[PDB]
């Protein structure tokens, strides 16, 4: 069995819809739902946790004073189930704030470290869903990268654009986020790491097996 | 890999 954290940006900017089209939030939710549906249908043994960042509430083991705010553990590590599908589909909504992505990653790693203690997992994995529109502190990257490698946690990113034609009007913050994603994934697995960054559209096409 | 595992 594996352990997977779905680390989903639900911050305010995720709710923006281009001309009524689907917002990044709805696109990310659809990818998460297709993944969870396949896991449940197959009776997979993998355990799935869900961390949301950008929530109006704060609920996580690291939260103190003004640290790790607006990050919430929606589902601790366990088998996915029909309750989770209903919650992701019909309960989870966008927040009205932004949270720091790297703090959400730290919360996700800490959750995996704590909740896999004394258990046997083949792999530990974190999947990030975001549009990279909000700021983060680049200095804490060194510790995060080191801890990911020590813990043998692998990463995937799911975005509304490629990390490599017509430009998409990306903000300077989104471009900085792109550089951060490339830095993390390259440190973790070189050039192959960069191929673990996907668009929502590509992921939906791969995962849309129920029709 | 990952979610496509």
């Amino acid at each position: 069995k594996s352990a997977v954290v779905l680390c989903m940006d639900v911050g305010l900017a995720m709710s923006h819809s281009n001309q009524g089209k689907e917002s990044p939030f709805e696109q990310a939710k659809k990818v998460m739902m297709l993944f969870l549906q396949r896991q449940v249908f197959a009776e997979s043994k993998d355990e799935i946790a869900v961390v949301l960042y950008g929530t109006d509430t704060t609920d996580n083991a690291l939260a103190r004073e003004d640290q790790y705010e607006n990050i919430s553990v929606h589902r601790h590590l366990m088998l996915p189930d029909f309750d989770l599908l209903e919650q992701i589909e019909n309960v989870v909504e966008p927040g009205s704030v932004q949270a720091d992505f790297l703090d959400a990653l730290i919360v996700s790693m800490d959750l995996l470290q704590k909740e896999t203690l004394g258990k046997k997992y083949t792999r530990l994995h974190i999947a990030v869903f975001s549009d990279l529109s909000s700021p983060f502190s680049v200095d804490q990257l060194e510790v995060i990268i080191a801890n990911l490698k020590k813990a043998e946690i692998t990463l995937q990113f799911f975005l509304p654009f490629s990390v490599d034609g017509p430009g998409k009007g990306l903000s300077d913050q989104q471009k900085e986020g792109i550089e951060m994603v490339r830095k993390i994934m390259f440190s973790l697995d070189g050039e192959e790491g960069l191929s673990e960054v996907f668009t929502f559209r590509d992921a939906l096409e791969r995962l849309s097996i129920f029709k | 890999k990952g979610l496509f595992m």
